[PDB]
C-alpha cells in the first residue's frame, strides 16, 4: 500500500518562507498526481495546487499562484511545497495526497499524508 | 591493477550509489587483482572554471571513463561538452546519461562521446511506424531548431525512402519570432491534416496558442508531438486531442547509473582480456589505444539491466528503447499505447481525437477550385483590358457563336516598365475554350492569373550561390501557386522529369519566319 | 593605445620581428598600439590559458596573436573557445595556428591566414584544366571537412568525367584487407585524396601493397597532407602534387605586421564610426561579468581591411578572402619544388608541358580547309589544342585550338 | 481521358474552325 | 466555481433505519460525449483523512458496503443508506471531479447522527 510522509511541524516568522517535504512510496511516483491542500484547524481543506511528476506540469490556486511553488525529486519520490511570504493566515495544517484513478478516470484522493502544522 | 573512473555528480546519495556499484563490480568478476577507485566532482555555476577544475582533476586521476548525470541543470544550455572535448584530446571515451540533443550524435566533432539515451530523431522513426499503422503519407512538418531540424528531417527522409514519399511541407525559421500565422495559414490550405511539431516549450506553446486562435484545432486535425512539447508552460496551453510520446525511465537516475556502471565494469574486464595495456599521461602525446578501446566498447553486448537489452549502434546510441504513449484526455495524461523496440502495442484504454469519433480521421482533403496559369499566346490567348470597370465586351464571331472570355489578373508591363500594375483583364481565345470545355466536362472551379514575366521557365542556378532554380510557368507551378499549366507547352524530357503530362492535343514542329 | 599580445613558441627570429614590428604606417590614425612579445612552449593547453590570463590581466590585452611550428590542429581548436569566451579577438598566422578547423563559434572572434576548402578545390580544378587531364577519382576519410570538399567539387564540375568516389573509415582496425579490396575500383589515371598525415602514410602503404602508384598514377593532395616541407614522410611517391600557402615570400615578420595592422585599423574603425572602442575590464578570473560590453560591430569591422594594396578582408567562417598560394611537386630526391603560382583566379605554370615520370610529336601548318587555328575560349569540343612558340628570353608558347579536315582523319 | 475523347470526335475540328482553320 | 448544494445539513436516526442525503450542483456535471457524472461522494470521520465513498454518483468503492447507494444525475444527486449503522456516523461531502469545471469545490456537507 502506498505511503505519503510529510515533514515535521514548523515555527516560521511572519514574512519568511517554509519548504515542506512529502515523501511518497508504494506506487508509481512518475505516473500519478499529487495535491497539496491547506486545512486550517476546524476548517475544511483548501486546494492549493497539483503537479504531475512525469511531465513537471504545474497548476496552482489563484490565491496561492504567487505564494506557493512545487518541486519533485524523482530519485527520492518526494514532493515539495515551498510556501513563501508566510503570514499568520498561513497558520494551518497542510496535507499531501495522491490521486486515485480507476480505468483512467479520476475517482478522488485515495491516499493521504499524516499532516503538517505550520505556525 | 587499478582502474580510475571519473564522474560529475552533485547529490551525495548518487555518489554513494556510484561507490556501492563500484564495489559490487568486483563481486561476480571473481577475485581478480583489478582495483576500482571512485572519484566524483561537484557542481559550480560557471563553466570555464568548472571545465578547468574537471580537466585538472581527471588528468591527475588518470580515469578511464567519464559520467555526467545532470538532467535538471538550472542553466538551459545542457553543456557537458568541454569535458568530452578534453577527453577527445586524448581519445578518452565519454558516455552521456541525460542530454538527448543530436549535437552529440556527430562523431566528426564529438570524436570520443557516446550515450545510452537515444535522441529525438528516433521519435521520427516512431512516427514513421505510426504512419505505417494508420496509413498516412502526406504530413506537414514544422521545425524551429535549425541545429536538429536538418538532422530530424534527414531521419524523416531516410524513413520515407522506404515509402519514397515526401513531406508535403517543411518549415524552419529563427526561434523567438511570433508572426508565424502566415505559414500556419499556408499549411491549412493544403490537403494533409496530420500536423507534427518538434521544438522547445516556448515555441510549442506559441504554436498551440496560434492554432487555437486561428481555429486550426477543429475536427479532423490529428496532431503528433514528442516529449519536450508537452512539458512546462507548453502543457498549460496544450489543446485537447493531442498525442504525445513519453520516454520510459527518462529521469530514473538510480537505475541508469547502475546500468552504466555495470556496462563499464564488463567493458573494462573485456579490455583487460587483451594485450597492449596503456594508461593516460599527466597532461602532448595521445593515448594510443583510444580508438582501439572505443572499438572494444562498440562490440560490447549485454544481457543485464532493468531497461533490458542494452546494445550500441555505430553511433554509440541505444537500441530497442521501449516508449510510452500518452493522450491528453481532458487535460489528464492517460496511457493509450506502448512501444516495443520495433512494434507498437495499444493498451486497453481508448483515445479521443480533437473532434468526434475515436476512429482515425483521414488526414486528406480535396479542392475543386484549381489555380490555372498560362502565358500570353498570340493566336491562343487573347488579352483585352476591361471596357469601363471589370467588364468584357460581349463581342460575337461571324458565325453566330458568342465569344467566351475569362476575367484574368496579371501585370500590365514588365518590371522595368510597370513597377506594379496588375489589373483584372479579359482573356479568351483557344486555350480558354479548351479549359472551359474541361470545366464543363468535370465539375470543378478555377481561378486564372498570369505569369509575372514572359518566360516558359528555365533551370538557372543562382548567379553567385549557383542554386539551380526554375522560373516562369514552371517556377510558379513548382512553388505551389499554380495547380495546372494550360499553355502551348513544349513536351520535352527535361520538363517531363519534374512534372506529368496528358496525351498531346497538338501536332506541330518548328519553322522559320521571313519577309 | 590598444594592447596587442604576440606569443611565439618554437624557434623563430624574435629580434627580426621586433625590429620589423614598427614597420607599418599608422600615423594617419590616433591608435598608438602597444605590442608585447612573449615566448612560450608547447607544454599544455593549461599553460597557454595561464599565460593569456596573466597577459590580459596585466597589459589589458585586446588582441592575441599566436604563432607556432607544430602540426596539430588542436591549437586553433582550443583557441576558438578562448576567443569565444573572451571579448578580446585572437588571430593565427603561422604554424599550428594556421590550419582551418570545421567552423568557429557564433561568438568567436578568431581568424586565420589561409584559403578555404572550396578555394583549394577551385585551384586544383584549375590545375586539371591547365594540363588536359579530365578523368579522375576522389577518396577521403571522415575528417569533418569532407562533405564541403565533395559538394564543392561536384557543384563546380556540374568533358569532365568522374567515375569513382571512395570514403574510408580508418577508426576500425584490421580493415587493411577491406581497403585493399575496395581500392580496386580506381581506374582513372589521377586520384584525389583528403585525409591526415598518418592516415596518408597508411593509405600509401596500402597502395604500395597493391602497387597502384608506380608510373601511370599521380596523386594531388591538399595543404594539410604536407604541412611541413622540411620533413618528408617515409614513402611519399615521387611526383606528388600539392598546393601550399606561400610561406617562402611571406615570412613571419610580414604576418605579424599584417595582424597588427588589421587589428589596429579594425579598432580605429570601431572607435571612429561608432566613436566608441570596446575595451572593457580585462578580467581573467570570472570572465562571465567581463563580457557585458559586447562589441557586436568590431567583428563587422574586422572583415573589411585594406593595407595599401593588400585586401586582407576575411570571410564569415573565419578564413581569408584573397590568399596567396604556391604549388609544390615531389621530385626524385625527397624535396618540394616551386612549380607555379595561383592568384586572383589566375593560374601560372612555369613548365608549358608537364614532365613525365607510344608517344610521337607531330609538326603541322595551317591550311585554309584542312588545318584551322584559332585562339582559346576567353579549347571547345571537337577541337585539339596546339602550341605556338614565340621568339622575341625563355622559350615562350601560346596555346591555340586547331581543327580541320586533316585533323579529323 | 477527356483529351482523348475530344480528339476522337470532332470538337477539335470546331476549335480549328474557330481559330486555326480561319484564314483571310 | 460550481455551487454544490447538499441537503439535509444534518440528521439523526436510529440504527437500522434508512436515510437519504441529496447533492445539487449549480451546473450539469454530466459530460455529453461520455455521459458520465463528475460527482464523488466521500465519508469523513473525526480525526481522519476523508475516505472516498462513491464516485461517478453511482459507483461504490471496493471497501464500501452495498448498504450505501448513490443516485442522481446532471445537477441533482443523492446518497442513500438502506441500513444505517453506528459506524457510518460521519460528515459526508460530495465533490465535483470535472476537469473542465475547475477549481474543485465541495458542498456544505451533511452530518450523520445516531
Ligand atoms: C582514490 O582516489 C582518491 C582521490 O583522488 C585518492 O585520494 C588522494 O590521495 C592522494 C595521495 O594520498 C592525496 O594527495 C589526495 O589529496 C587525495 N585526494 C582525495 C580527495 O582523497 C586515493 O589515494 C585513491 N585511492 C586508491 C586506492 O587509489
Ligand atoms: C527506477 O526503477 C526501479 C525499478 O523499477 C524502481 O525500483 C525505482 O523506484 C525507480 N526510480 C525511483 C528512484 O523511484
Ligand atoms: C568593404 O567596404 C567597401 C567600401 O564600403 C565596400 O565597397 C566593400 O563591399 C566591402 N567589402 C567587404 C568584404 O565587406
Amino acid at each position: 500500500q502506498g505511503q505519503m510522509q510529510q515533514s515535521g511541524a514548523e515555527l516560521v516568522k511572519p514574512g519568511a518562507s517554509v519548504k515542506l517535504s512529502c515523501k511518497t512510496s508504494g506506487f508509481s511516483f512518475s505516473t500519478s498526481y499529487i495535491n497539496w491542500l491547506k486545512q486550517k484547524p476546524g476548517q475544511s481543506l483548501e486546494w492549493i495546487a497539483w503537479i504531475y511528476a512525469g511531465t513537471d506540469g504545474t497548476s496552482y490556486n489563484q490565491k496561492f499562484t504567487d505564494k506557493a511553488q512545487l518541486t519533485v525529486d524523482t530519485s527520492s519520490s518526494t514532493a515539495y511545497m515551498q510556501f513563501s511570504s508566510l503570514t499568520t493566515d498561513d497558520s494551518a495544517i497542510y496535507y499531501c495526497a495522491r490521486e486515485g484513478i480507476y480505468y483512467g478516470n479520476y475517482a478522488g484522493f485515495t491516499y493521504w499524508g499524516q499532516g503538517t502544522l505550520v505556525t | 591493477k587499478i582502474v580510475n573512473i571519473g564522474a560529475v555528480l552533485s547529490t551525495r546519495k548518487h555518489e554513494q550509489m556510484f561507490r556501492e556499484a563500484v564495489n559490487q563490480a568486483n563481486k561476480r568478476h571473481g577475485s581478480w587483482k583489478i582495483q576500482l577507485n571512485a572519484t566524483s566532482v561537484t557542481h559550480k555555476p560557471n563553466a570555464i572554471q568548472m571545465a578547468l577544475s574537471v580537466c585538472e582533476d581527471l588528468i591527475s586521476s588518470q580515469v578511464y571513463a567519464i559520467l555526467v548525470s545532470h538532467p535538471p541543470t538550472p542553466n538551459d544550455h545542457f553543456t557537458p561538452t568541454p569535458v568530452s572535448y578534453t577527453a577527445g584530446f586524448y581519445r578518452i571515451p565519454v558516455l552521456g546519461l541525460t542530454t538527448r540533443m543530436s549535437i552529440y550524435s556527430d562523431k566528426s566533432i564529438h570524436l570520443s562521446f557516446l550515450r545510452t539515451v537515444p535522441p529525438y530523431s528516433h521519435q521520427s522513426s516512431v512516427w514513421f511506424e505510426m504512419m505505417r499503422v494508420y496509413n498516412w503519407n502526406h504530413i506537414i512538418l514544422l521545425v524551429s531548431d535549425d541545429h536538429e531540424g536538418r538532422a530530424a528531417q534527414k531521419r524523416l527522409e531516410t524513413l520515407l525512402e522506404e515509402r519514397e514519399s515526401k513531406a508535403e511541407k517543411v518549415l524552419q525559421f529563427d526561434p523567438g519570432t511570433k508572426n508565424v500565422t502566415a505559414l500556419l495559414m499556408e499549411a491549412r490550405d493544403l490537403e494533409a491534416r496530420v500536423i507534427i511539431l518538434s521544438a522547445s516549450e516556448d515555441d510549442a506553446a506559441t504554436v498551440y496558442r496560434a492554432a487555437a486562435m486561428l481555429n486550426m484545432t477543429g475536427s479532423g486535425y490529428v496532431w503528433l508531438v514528442g516529449e519536450r512539447e508537452i512539458s512546462g508552460n507548453a502543457l498549460r496551453y496544450a489543446p485537447d486531442g493531442i498525442i504525445g510520446l513519453q520516454l520510459i525511465n527518462g529521469k530514473n537516475e538510480s537505475a541508469h547509473i547502475s546500468d552504466a556502471v555495470g556496462v563499464v565494469a564488463q567493458a573494462v574486464h573485456e579490455l583487460l582480456e587483451k594485450e597492449n595495456i596503456t594508461d593516460p599521461p599527466r597532461g602532448t602525446n595521445i593515448w594510443k589505444t583510444g580508438p582501439l578501446f572505443k572499438r572494444v566498447l562498440m562490440s560490447s553486448k549485454y544481457a543485464d539491466g532493468v531497461t533490458g537489452r542494452v546494445e550500441f549502434n555505430e553511433d554509440g546510441d541505444r537500441k530497442f528503447a521501449n516508449y510510452s504513449i500518452m493522450n491528453l484526455q481532458n487535460r489528464k495524461l492517460v496511457q493509450v499505447g506502448i512501444y516495443n523496440g520495433t512494434h507498437v502495442i495499444p493498451n486497453d484504454r481508448k483515445i479521443i481525437w480533437p473532434g468526434g469519433e475515436t476512429e482515425k480521421p483521414r488526414g486528406y482533403q480535396m479542392s475543386t477550385r484549381l489555380k490555372i496559369v498560362t502565358i500570353h499566346q498570340e493566336p491562343f490567348v487573347y488579352v483585352k483590358p476591361t471596357m469601363s470597370d471589370g467588364t468584357c465586351k460581349e463581342e460575337f464571331t461571324v458565325n453566330g457563336d458568342p465569344v467566351k472570355k475569362v476575367i484574368c489578373t496579371g501585370p500590365n508591363d514588365t518590371s522595368p516598365g510597370s513597377p506594379r500594375h496588375t489589373v483584372p483583364q479579359c482573356c479568351y481565345g483557344f486555350c480558354v475554350d479548351l479549359l472551359i470545355k474541361l470545366a464543363r466536362t468535370m465539375n470543378f472551379t478555377y481561378e486564372v492569373h498570369l505569369v509575372a514575366d514572359g518566360k516558359f521557365g528555365t533551370q538557372e542556378r543562382v548567379n553567385n550561390s549557383n542554386k539551380k532554380e526554375w522560373n516562369g510557368m514552371m517556377g510558379e507551378l513548382l512553388s505551389g501557386q499554380a495547380d495546372m499549366i494550360v499553355a502551348p507547352l513544349t513536351i520535352n524530357n527535361e520538363r517531363a522529369q519534374y512534372i506529368e503530362f496528358s496525351k498531346p492535343f497538338k501536332y506541330q514542329g518548328l519553322t522559320i519566319l521571313v519577309k | 593605445s590598444i594592447g596587442i599580445a604576440v606569443i611565439l613558441v618554437g624557434t623563430s627570429d624574435e629580434v627580426a620581428i621586433k625590429d620589423a614590428h614598427e614597420k607599418d604606417d599608422f600615423h594617419h590614425l590616433s591608435v598608438v598600439p602597444r605590442v608585447e612579445l612573449v615566448a612560450m612552449n608547447e607544454t599544455d593547453p593549461k599553460s597557454i590559458i595561464t599565460r593569456i590570463c596573466d597577459l590580459m590581466s596585466d597589459r589589458k590585452i585586446q588582441g592575441v596573436v599566436l604563432a607556432d611550428d607544430t602540426d596539430q590542429e588542436a591549437i586553433a581548436q582550443i583557441l576558438d573557445f578562448i576567443s569565444a569566451q573572451t571579448l578580446t579577438p585572437i588571430l593565427g598566422i603561422h604554424g599550428g595556428s594556421s590550419m582551418i578547423m570545421a567552423d568557429k563559434d557564433e561568438s568567436s572572434m578568431f581568424f586565420q591566414f589561409g584559403p578555404s576548402i572550396e578555394q583549394q578545390a577551385s585551384v586544383m580544378l584549375n590545375i586539371m584544366e591547365e594540363y588536359d587531364w579530365y578523368i579522375f577519382s576522389i577518396v577521403t576519410t571522415y575528417f569533418p571537412g569532407y562533405q564541403d570538399f565533395v559538394n564543392k567539387i561536384r557543384s563546380t564540375i556540374e568533358g569532365w568525367e568522374l567515375e569513382e568516389v571512395l570514403l574510408l573509415d580508418m577508426s576500425l582496425d584490421d580493415g587493411d584487407s577491406k581497403i585493399q579490396n575496395q581500392l580496386k575500383k580506381l581506374q582513372s589515371p589521377i586520384i584525389l585524396l583528403y585525409c591526415t598525415k598518418e592516415e596518408a602514410t597508411y593509405i600509401f602503404e596500402v597502395a604500395n601493397s597493391v602497387g597502384l602508384t608506380g608510373y601511370g598514377y599521380t596523386w594531388i593532395v591538399p595543404s594539410l597532407v604536407a604541412g611541413d616541407t622540411d620533413t618528408v614522410p617515409s614513402e611519399f611517391p615521387t611526383g606528388l602534387i600539392s598546393v601550399s600557402y606561400d610561406e617562402w615570400d611571406y615570412g613571419l615578420p610580414a604576418r605579424v605586421r599584417d595582424g597588427i595592422a588589421i587589428i589596429t585599423t579594425a579598432a580605429s574603425d570601431m572607435l571612429s564610426e561608432h566613436s566608441f572602442i570596446p575595451e572593457p575590464k580585462s578580467s581573467c578570473y570570472n570572465t562571465h561579468e567581463k563580457r557585458i560590453y559586447q562589441s557586436n560591430m568590431l567583428n563587422r569591422y574586422l572583415i573589411n581591411v585594406t593595407f595599401e594594396g593588400r585586401n586582407l578582408s576575411f570571410s564569415e567562417d573565419g578564413y581569408q578572402m584573397h590568399p596567396k598560394l604556391v604549388i609544390i611537386l615531389l621530385n626524385k630526391e625527397r624535396k618540394w619544388e616551386r612549380v607555379g603560382k595561383w592568384k586572383d583566379k589566375s593560374l601560372q605554370m612555369k613548365y608549358y608541358v608537364w614532365p613525365r615520370m607510344d608517344h610521337l610529336s607531330i609538326v603541322t601548318l595551317e591550311e585554309a580547309p584542312f588545318v584551322i587555328v584559332e585562339s582559346v575560349d576567353p579549347c571547345m569540343r571537337n577541337t585539339v589544342p596546339c602550341q605556338k612558340r614565340i621568339i622575341s628570353e625563355e622559350p615562350g608558347y601560346i596555346k591555340k585550338c586547331c581543327k580541320g579536315f586533316c585533323i579529323d582523319i | 481521358l477527356s483529351i482523348l475523347k475530344s480528339h476522337e470526335n470532332g470538337f477539335m475540328e470546331d476549335l480549328d474552325k474557330t481559330w486555326v482553320r480561319y484564314q483571310e | 466555481d460550481i455551487v454544490m448544494t447538499q441537503s439535509p445539513s444534518s440528521l439523526a436516526v436510529t440504527a437500522g433505519e434508512k436515510v437519504t442525503m441529496r447533492c445539487k450542483s449549480s451546473q450539469s456535471l454530466l459530460w455529453s460525449v461520455n455521459q458520465n457524472n463528475y460527482l464523488s461522494w466521500y465519508q469523513q470521520k473525526q480525526g481522519q483523512p476523508p475516505k472516498l465513498l462513491i464516485y461517478g454518483a453511482s459507483i461504490r468503492e471496493s471497501w464500501v458496503p452495498d448498504r450505501f447507494t448513490g443516485s442522481g444525475s446532471g445537477t441533482d444527486f443523492t446518497l442513500t443508506i438502506s441500513n444505517v449503522h453506528a459506524e457510518d456516523l460521519a460528515v459526508y461531502y460530495c465533490q465535483h471531479n470535472h476537469g473542465s469545471f475547475l477549481p474543485y469545490t465541495f458542498g456544505g456537507g451533511t452530518k450523520l447522527e445516531i
